């Protein structure tokens, strides 16, 4: 944080309060969006009920929620049966402060983000496994191996293209040489929308990034239709209500994340304005995602380790040494545009046959 | 890991217990268990009058009851030796084809949400609804209609039947072929369905799987080609099959099945000249509705046919249909009175469920979802 | 064949932009065949006579047993139906009735046909057991919907719409192709 | 055609025909000539094994041989190898207090299911059978449904003010042995086929 | 605490449990199809707040028997009813379900009401969608606590309250 | 199968039932509690027709609120079919008509008629 100022500490927890009922407020009435975005897909049409628009079913259902007995499941463990949700919501809200939402200051005075630490890619690899912790934890602790599968099945498939991440995030460090999320945006800034120079890392970071709950290999698992799921089948009130508040939080923090990092994380040529690009290009994928979540299969946990094995880690690190060798060289920074210019019309000439 | 895959859990269609013998994510075999709504319709049908029996019939199938429906009719006409009109023949295959496009539309749909994406589940059971629109336009019933009789069907059709259901005619082409185009150059589908679900004919032989898969392992066994009944001596007409067995040669038959059975439904349509509509032989079709206040005879033969309605003669009787899920028929036991001494059906689906340990033999866990629902299993048939 | 995804992604997105398919019930009215099969109602002659000369055809006829007459004689000064029979108890239990349609199918002075109405869900197992004078032709309306109507103060209104009554239904108050 | 082969195959061996005028063809094999008749039968290329049909005739107005009558159908798809289509059936009386008959388990595995619902609905026990286990009524179930001496176990309608109906006491079509509400059943009332 | 305990919040927790009706998927005959249509893009129970569909009985409230309930799976329904939260309510889809239906035999239970507390009962064969979303609006109506029967009397918002499960 | 109990007597037939009870395993023994009038429980009667596999025990129609006291001794009743390990109950729903008669019957024409006839029951409706 060599060129980015301090609030006060009493301003840093105002500020994380704030972004967690945001956070909180902004998933359900995402779950509303993406709903009726569905309908729209599958011609039936949304809750045109308790709305208007249907903004008044979220608060119906949280008040539903609680009250709803949360019970103590016996032959089940006591202790990480409830503690686990603790883990898997507290670990998914945080790594959403570092996202730059504007310049300092345009915070109506003080910071856009929360925290803007030295090494960032680190902190949100490491709270991501987390995670995945407190999913395959949740599995255990419901003493039914039925969800234990499930939980082995998400933990094994999370965990690999968790992996894959790190040989996809590694190109643009080369480039940008600090761990900072904002140095990358002012770069991006500067030189121009970082994903023209490693669109292929891009790829395997968003690809990797649908392994990681968005959906398709959607092996998260559920327990529809299949083997059940973990982090659910024994949990009523809140704690269930937990979990998928913390998949869908890691849902829109990836979704966040990935404009930020490749693609132009706000930072706008346009009319430069600190936070409605960055929301826009958020929704963009979010809408993007849900196409996908209502319009591609699943991919079964098997061929889907095989394919993120061998298949996005030996491509990640093979761009990673590229990008190496022309940092390094440290000559040209054209080379890298005209290569992944030529990866791009591979990947995708080559589907039209 | 010997899994309990419960009753109806999780999600599991058709109300099923399966014993998953699995070590790890294969499937070693799976021992079914099934029973769980076995209601008793071939002891329940010894017990009401011929007539009523088709108040029955329907809903043990409840996806393509129409089979039932013409089955049981066939096997009781030639019981009595009654004759359809050709206007009546040719409405009921128009309507046995119509439930057969409702019923693989609801079987797809099913499968393609049972592991995968949700989405195609509407379109295609949109379709069905503008279906069911057309027979609550005849029958007044969205399915389990009571419509068909012995000598015939129950009453004409509307002027409005005729016109829905060519609007309908118009768009199911487009519609099949937009599901085509989606499905047959799968990308995962592929790689999900080609490969799985080892359907040797000789064992689909051995255990008797007619459901239309069995056309999937290269077997063209089809009673509208193998015992024409109900005039498919008269219809252009397109077996589809499969080269190797497995869940995508299927699809792909049932697909090409689902468009010539519209093409059936023009073909029908379009040779439909005015008529009548059933066997006016009274010991066998109540007396028509306007000379009650004419005739004694008429009362007599009225009120007689819906208290103790007729007796046919002595003897045994059975009449094979091709269901969408495979060899259907009626083995009835008649006695002389008004009611049959026994009826018993030749469930398709449950004589096919009998491969599933050997299918699902190998296959992944998550497998053994999609080679149920390749399947396409209906346990009111099953359990019965 | 990595074209099928864009292809789904297309077709999907396709009809997101094909927006209207769907009729929101109760606001919108189901618009219903003539030939439903619906809440069974009796019905009169022109004379104001009734039409049930109570002939337990239906109740005999009906292949789940739901139908129970008890008959009486015509009073000639005040007679109720045509002949010199008449249905002093016509009880249909809905919960059993299974709507085929052979109680009008014998029913020989068409007083019992079935109706249109679907909306007969209730709370007790007793109370769905409907009566005469709750399916008379006099009547508009559903059990649940009448008790509504009294509890609310607000009229019947029903949640149904059809092209045309049948000439079976004389009498049959409904709602008409939009004439009204 | 083998269905003809069959036939003078089975009539010098003295195995009566029953037919009726409609196309259907019984064949009845007595107990012990069963199997082997039967190998032979899958032998000679019957595949296709549809139906067991299990039948309980104590209630049927002629008497029978035997109460229980089992019944298999035998068949040939036209579409594979040798694809003749020959469809037939082959009756077997099985006595009340001796339900025995031998599984064709090992010709067909189909009949695994089927053999075991006439066990379910049946006091039939079908010897050779890999399992034997009650398919369709509930474990706790005692008895076999189907047979006529078994209960079908209805329950009265249920209306107003103590007005019930109980329909066995209630139906008014009559079965084969009841003779009627007048003194009796006589004409189309004791059988009735129309002559085309 | 039982949502109950203040003149405001016992009607607001009322309305909530009433348009947040989340259904636990128990089908068991072809009345499950005319349930599934309730749910297709002609007519959608997806409005009133039951788009999402929680086959878990730990996390839905409303259990749609919509079949026949064979007596094989009673007792298996048992503790599937028994499985699921105790703010949950129980409606009888069908006549099977309701009544005996046609099925008056040895196999089929002839009122679901022996085995589980029911709170609503819709005849029809099969109840026609419309029907259905008119059984949970009944059934909404009541759970505010605004329903009455011809006797009279107002039920009480949650049927399975009164019954000493054991 | 014995009878024991008078009709319309609860407690007579309660305190019988119990010193003939023991301390009888019901771990597969079978309850069924015949009644009429499936709806109306508010003034329902009840016999109770009890299978135990090795002997069977017949009480008449002497329980249910239709008895001044009778779901007092009911309630009782199914406590005490609960305590000695009972899982399995059942109602049957005969007319009034049958329930005299069938008490008359053999034992095995009643108890196969009950058996086949019988609905599984939530015993907590009678508590
Ligand atoms: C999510 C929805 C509501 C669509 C859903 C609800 C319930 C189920 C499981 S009940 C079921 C479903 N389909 N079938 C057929 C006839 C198709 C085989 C059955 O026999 C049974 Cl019993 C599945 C999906
Ligand atoms: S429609 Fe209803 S009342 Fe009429 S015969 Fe059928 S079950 Fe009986
Ligand atoms: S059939 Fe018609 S006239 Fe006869 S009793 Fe029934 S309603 Fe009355
Ligand atoms: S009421 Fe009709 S549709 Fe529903 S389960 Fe019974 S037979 Fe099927």
């Amino acid at each position: 944080t060599w060129s980015y100022p301090v609030d006060p500490y009493w301003m840093v927890a105002l500020k994380a309060l704030l972004v967690v009922v945001g956070l909180l407020t902004a998933f359900a009435f995402m779950t509303l969006i993406e709903r009726r975005l569905l309908a729209r897909f599958q011609v039936r049409m949304g809750p045109n009920r308790v709305g208007p628009f249907g903004l008044l079913q979220p608060l119906a259902d949280a008040i539903k929620s609680i009250f709803k007995e949360d019970i103590v499941v016996a032959q089940a463990d006591r202790f990480l049966f409830v503690l686990a949700p603790l883990i898997s919501v507290v670990f998914a809200l945080l790594a959403f402060g570092l996202i730059p939402f504007g310049p300092p200051g345009s915070f109506f005075g003080y910071q856009p983000w929360v925290i803007n630490l030295d090494l960032g890619i680190l902190y949100l690899f490491a709270v991501s496994e987390l995670a995945v912790y407190g999913i395959f934890l949740s599995g255990w602790a419901s003493g039914s191996k039925y969800s234990l599968l499930g939980s082995l099945r998400s933990s094994a498939s999370l965990i690999s293209y968790e992996l894959g991440l790190g040989l996809a995030l590694l190109a643009p460090v080369l480039l940008v040489g600090s761990l900072n999320l904002n140095d990358i945006v002012n770069w991006q800034k500067e030189h121009g929308w970082l994903f023209l120079y490693a669109f292929p890392a891009f790829l395997v970071y968003l690809i990797a990034s649908m392994a990681e709950a968005a959906r398709t290999p959607f092996d998260l698992p559920e327990a529809e239709q299949e083997l059940v799921g973990g982090y659910h089948t024994e949990y009523s009130s809140i704690k269930w209500a937990l979990f998928q508040m913390a998949e869908y939080i890691h849902f829109i923090t990836a979704s966040a994340l990935i404009p930020t990092l490749f693609l132009g994380g706000w930072t706008m040529p346009v009319l430069e304005v600190p936070y409605l690009w960055m929301f826009l290009k958020i929704a963009f994928f979010l809408f993007f995602f849900i196409w996908i979540r209502a319009t591609w299969f699943r991919l079964r946990y098997d061929q889907l380790l095989r394919f993120g094995w061998g298949f996005l880690f030996p491509l990640a690190l093979l761009w990673f040494l590229v990008t190496a060798l022309v940092v390094a060289l440290d000559l040209p920074r054209t080379y890298l545009l005209y290569l992944s210019a030529l990866s791009f019309l591979v990947l995708l000439g080559a589907v039209l046959y | 890991m010997t899994l309990n895959v419960g009753p109806q859990h999780p999600s599991t269609h058709g109300v099923l217990r399966l014993m998953v013998t699995l070590s790890g994510e294969e499937v070693l075999e799976v021992v079914p268990h099934i029973g769980y709504l076995h209601t008793g319709f071939e002891k329940t049908m010894e017990h009401r009058t011929y007539l009523q029996n088709i108040t029955y019939t329907p809903r043990m199938d409840y996806l393509h009851s129409f089979a039932h429906d013409l089955a049981y009719a066939l096997a009781v006409e030639k019981l009595l030796g009654a004759v359809v009109p050709p206007r009546a023949e040719t409405i009921r295959v128009i309507l046995n084809e119509l439930s057969r496009l409702a019923s693989h539309l609801v079987f797809l749909g099913t499968g393609l949400l049972d592991l995968g994406a949700l989405t195609p589940f509407f379109y295609a059971f949109r379709e069905r609804e503008t279906i069911l629109d057309l027979f609550e336009w005849v029958t007044g019933q969205r399915f389990h209609h009571n419509y068909i009789r012995i000598g015939g069907v129950k009453e004409d059709l509307p002027e409005e039947f005729v016109p829905e259901l060519k609007k309908l005619l118009e768009v199911l082409p487009h519609r099949i072929d937009e599901y085509e185009a989606l499905f047959a150059e799968s990308p995962i589908f592929y790689e999900r369905a080609r490969g799985v679900g080892v359907i040797p004919p000789e064992v689909a032989i051995d255990l008797g799987l007619t459901g239309g898969s069995l056309r999937a392992s290269g077997v063209n066994y089809d009673v509208r080609k193998a015992y024409p009944y109900s005039g498919y001596e008269t219809y252009t007409f397109d077996v589809p099959l499969g080269e190797r067995g497995d869940v995508f040669d299927r699809m792909l038959v049932r697909i090409r099945e689902m468009r010539e059975s519209v093409k059936i439904i023009k073909q029908a349509l379009e040779r439909l000249e005015p008529g009548p509509v059933r066997d006016p032989n009274p010991q066998i079709t109540p007396p028509p509705r306007h000379l009650l206040e004419t005739s004694m005879e008429a009362v007599i033969y009225h009120f007689k046919h819906y208290t103790e309605g007729f007796h046919p003669p002595k003897g045994e009787v059975y009449v094979p249909t091709e269901s969408a899920r495979g060899e259907l028929g009626y083995y009835i036991v008649s006695d002389g009175g008004s009611m049959p001494y026994r009826v018993k059906v030749r469930a398709p689906s449950f004589v096919n469920l009998q491969s599933l340990p050997y299918a699902c033999k190998g296959e992944q866990v998550p497998d053994m979802v999609a080679i149920i629902a390749s399947l396409d299993p209906v346990m009111g048939d099953v359990d019965r | 064949t990595l074209k099928a995804l864009a292809q789904s992604l297309g077709i999907t997105l396709k009809y997101l932009f094909s927006k209207p398919v769907t009729v929101p019930y109760p606001d919108a009215p189901v618009a219903l065949k003539p030939r439903f099969h619906g809440r069974h109602v009796l019905t009169r002659h022109p004379n104001g006579l009734e039409k049930c000369i109570g002939c337990s055809l239906c109740a005999a006829a009906c292949p789940a047993y739901a139908i129970y007459v008890e008959p009486a004689e015509n009073d000639p000064e005040n007679p109720v139906s045509a002949g010199e029979r008449y249905a002093k108890v016509y009880e249909i239990n809905m919960l059993r009735c299974i709507f085929c349609g052979l109680c009008e199918e014998a029913c020989p002075t068409g007083a019992i046909v079935l109706g249109y109405d679907f909306e007969m869900a209730d709370y007790e197992y007793s109370d769905l057991v409907y009566g005469k004078e709750d399916m008379l032709v006099d009547v508009v309306g559903t059990k649940p919907q009448r008790r509504e109507a009294k509890r609310t103060g607000k009229p019947v209104k029903v949640g149904y719409v059809v092209p045309y009554v049948r000439p079976e239904l004389e009498g049959f108050k409904a709602p008409t192709e939009g004439g009204k | 055609m083998r269905l003809e082969r069959v036939l003078e195959e089975a009539r010098a061996k003295g195995y009566p025909i029953e037919d009726n005028g409609l196309g259907n063809l019984w064949v009845v094999l007595p107990r012990e000539r069963f199997k082997e008749e039967m190998a032979h039968y899958k032998a000679m290329g019957f595949n296709f094994l549809a139906d067991i049909v299990g039948l309980d005739y104590l209630t049927y107005p002629d008497p029978r041989p035997e109460r229980f009558a089992v019944v298999y159908e035998l068949v040939s798809l036209p579409g594979w190898k040798d694809g003749d289509g020959s469809r037939f059936f082959v009756r077997v009386y099985v006595p009340e207090e001796d339900p025995r008959l031998p599984t064709v388990t090992d010709l067909w595995g189909s009949a695994n299911f089927l053999e075991r619902e006439v066990y379910d609905l049946f006091g039939i026990v079908f010897e050779g059978h890999p399992d034997l286990r009650k398919i369709l009524t509930p474990e706790d179930l005692e008895g076999h449904p189907l047979r006529k001496d078994y209960p079908l176990g209805e329950t009265p309608t249920l209306f107003r003010e103590g007005r019930y109906i109980i329909p066995a006491e209630f139906r008014a079509a009559l079965t084969g042995k009841d003779p009627g509400l007048t003194f009796y059943k006589g004409g189309s009332r004791k059988g009735y086929r129309s002559l085309w | 605490r039982e949502g109950i305990l203040f003149t405001t919040l016992e009607k607001l927790v009322a309305w909530g449990r009433s348009n947040s009706l989340w259904p636990a998927t128990f089908g068991l005959a072809c009345c499950a199809i005319e349930m599934m249509a309730s749910t297709d893009a002609r007519n959608d129970l997806a409005r009133f707040g039951s788009e999402v569909f929680r086959a878990s009985p730990r996390q839905a409230d409303v259990m749609i028997v919509a079949g026949r309930l064979s007596k094989k799976m009673a007792p298996v329904m048992r503790r599937v009813w028994e499985q699921m939260p105790d703010p949950k309510w129980v409606i009888s889809m069908g006549a099977c379900a309701s009544s005996g239906g046609m099925f008056n035999n040895y196999a089929i239970v002839q009122n679901v009401d022996s085995v589980v507390p029911v709170d609503v009962y819709v005849p029809g064969c099969p109840p026609r969608p419309e029907a259905l979303i008119y059984a949970v609006m009944q059934l909404q109506k009541k759970v505010r606590g605004q329903a009455y029967n011809e006797r009279g009397e107002r039920l009480p918002p949650v049927a399975a309250w009164k019954r000493t499960r054991g | 199968m014995v009878r024991v109990g008078m009709r319309a007597a609860p407690r007579v037939s309660l305190e019988a039932l119990k010193a003939a009870l023991g301390g009888l395993k019901l771990s597969e023994a079978k309850v069924y509690l015949i009644t009429d009038w499936q709806d109306k429980r508010d003034q329902a009667r009840y016999a109770l027709l009890l299978h135990t596999g090795k002997k069977d025990l017949l009480v008449p129609d002497a329980f249910g609120p239709a008895f001044p006291g009778g779901e007092e001794a009911l309630s009782e009743l199914v406590g005490l079919l609960l305590a000695q390990g009972a899982r399995r109950f059942y109602e049957a729903v005969v007319s009034p008509g049958e329930m005299t008669a069938l008490l008359d019957l053999p034992p095995e024409e009643l108890l196969k008629r009950v058996m086949a006839i019988a609905n599984p029951t939530d015993p907590g409706i009678y508590l």
